[PDB]
């Protein structure tokens, strides 16, 4: 390939050398050649170089070539380069600038991957903001639980589609002892297992307990509520109120 | 004779009794071979664990010098020992087995007694380095193969005839099996046509079981001795050890530990189908 390039430059179609250097993934040599033959390809090739630098873990040069691969015409290429710059700056520890470019990029996928990157740096708040920006309420609730900021967890719960986070937040409330947000979370967690337990223990509403049994086929607390509430002469009707 | 042959810690022993330390490349009823100690075997199965001896008494296991530790079975006479990593599986022919931890000074029962019959005779048992995966039900061997999930406490049975895995190659029956000495998720199986073919699989918890490699047994080889990175080691038909580099592992035999681990990840993600992750693993190579 060295001799092939040396012969190509002396030919009447010099750009062919660039092509083979581009075809050989020799992006450094391709950038060296493109300064003479095809400068319009200077951005694209540079971006590709950074991509390889990104995949080789050499983020420092990846940032430089991403910011050096910006154009003024190809909107998609510019957006991809900006997303790369954002990811690199985030991985540079320049978290303020990185999240700044993260905010100003119209692509939810960038927020999706940037949340994982922040989880790699374990900055729970930034990951939560990034996830909640585009569409990811569940991941935002997960990282908020990691940060134990249950206010935002409860804010996201109406949009949270993950019952596991509902279960975790309900356990947190059980630790807090409110036993009412816990009930709603357990119901959203498909966890009437704990809803009937709370109605047996905390709210002490046998009528709502048996209504839960009738409307959801609650089993674990089905006999237990009757056992606790069978302390009356006519409470047999209660032990039959659970359909035995 | 049966020619009881074993392989462990890059040491291959065949009863003749050829011993090959392939790490150093030095060649000299049952035999068990490690780097330092080789033990020949009143026990159905016995082995060395450094200087420990796994004597198998009636419904009992003991360790003594060249009496140190005792373990009681409540479960048939144990007759299947396999030490890999820091975990030993002790199994019987009565559909029961246990896994004992060896990361500490003495063997402690990592898993309680379990009933294979309740979940599903036993041909043989083998264990991984991590010990979280624990087998062929049966006195001819059966096509189905059972693996006991210790952590999530279940069993997975793969049928050779149907190619289906039940959670609780169609004309081949397993007769021997082994494990890789470094990756707990890499398993191997020798299947004889009811000729002989070697099937390597990867056990991924989040995906299930994967078909990693499927190759006919080499002509010079007659039994599956096992593997150790990066070679499948077999007992050669009369150096009586035949080492075949793995199909993906052609060319990186002399690489360092990091590179071989990365391309191990490559092969595992190829079995998964995770092209991107295998690509990332190869990236540095």
């Amino acid at each position: 390939y060295n001799l092939a390039q040396d012969l190509y430059l002396a030919s009447s179609c010099p750009i062919a050398a660039l092509e083979m250097r581009r075809d050989l993934q020799h992006w450094d040599s391709a950038l060296q050649l493109a300064k003479h033959l095809a400068p319009d390809q200077i951005p694209f090739i540079s971006k590709e170089y950074a991509i390889q630098l990104e995949f080789a873990g050499d983020y420092v040069n990846a940032l430089a070539h991403y910011e050096k691969g910006i154009t003024g015409d190809n909107k998609e290429h510019d957006e991809a380069c900006l997303a790369g710059v954002a990811q690199m700056s985030i991985r540079m520890g320049d978290i303020r600038r990185g999240v700044n470019q993260a905010l100003k990029h119209p692509s939810r996928v960038l927020k999706r991957d940037c949340g994982a990157i922040l989880e790699n740096m374990k900055q729970f708040s930034e990951a939560a903001q990034l996830y909640e920006k585009g569409l990811y309420y569940d991941k935002a609730a997960s990282v908020y639980i990691r940060s134990k900021n249950w206010a935002k967890v409860g804010d996201l719960l109406p949009h949270v589609s993950s019952p596991k986070i509902h279960l975790q937040y309900a356990k947190a409330k059980e630790a807090d002892g409110r036993y009412k947000e816990a009930v709603v979370a357990y119901e959203n967690a498909k966890q009437w297992q704990s809803v009937i337990r709370i109605y047996l223990d905390h709210l002490n509403n046998p009528e709502k307990a048996v209504n839960i049994v009738r409307e959801t086929q609650s089993l674990d607390g089905a006999k237990m509520v009757a056992r606790f509430f069978l302390q009356l002469g006519d409470y047999g009707s209660a032990i039959q109120f659970l359909v035995m | 004779r049966a020619m009881s042959s074993h392989f462990h810690q890059q040491v291959a022993a065949m009863q003749v009794l050829n011993v090959c330390f392939l790490s150093t490349g030095v060649a000299h009823s049952g035999v068990f071979a490690t780097k330092d100690a080789v033990a020949v075997w009143e026990t159905p199965v016995l082995a060395m664990h450094e200087e420990n001896v796994y004597t198998v008494e009636s419904n009992r296991v003991q360790v003594r010098t060249w009496v140190k530790q005792l373990l009681l079975f409540s479960e048939g006479n144990p007759c299947f020992l396999d030490i890999c990593g820091n975990f030993l599986v002790v199994g019987t022919d009565l559909a029961h087995f246990k896994s004992f931890d060896l990361s500490r000074r003495e063997a402690k029962a990592h898993c309680s007694c379990r009933s294979l019959a309740e979940l599903v005779g036993i041909a043989s048992l083998r264990c991984s380095s991590s010990g979280s995966t624990i087998i062929l039900p049966s006195n001819s061997p059966d096509s189905k193969i059972c693996f006991y999930d210790v952590e999530m406490d279940t069993v997975t049975v793969f049928d050779f005839k149907t190619g289906q895995i039940d959670r609780r190659l169609k004309n081949y029956v397993p007769v021997n099996h082994f494990w890789d000495q470094s990756e707990p998720r890499l398993f191997v199986c020798e299947a004889v046509q009811e000729d002989v073919l070697i099937l390597s699989f990867f056990i991924s918890e989040e995906h299930g079981f994967l078909l990693h490699e499927s190759f006919p047994r080499p002509a010079t080889s007659h039994s599956l001795l096992g593997m150790e990175v990066p070679y499948y080691y077999f007992t050669r038909k009369p150096q009586m050890v035949s080492r075949r580099p793995l199909r993906d592992f052609v060319g990186l035999e002399d690489c360092d530990k990091a590179t071989r681990d990365a391309m191990l990840h490559f092969s595992f993600f190829v079995t998964i189908g995770d092209m991107d992750e295998a690509f990332k693993s190869i990236k540095l190579i």
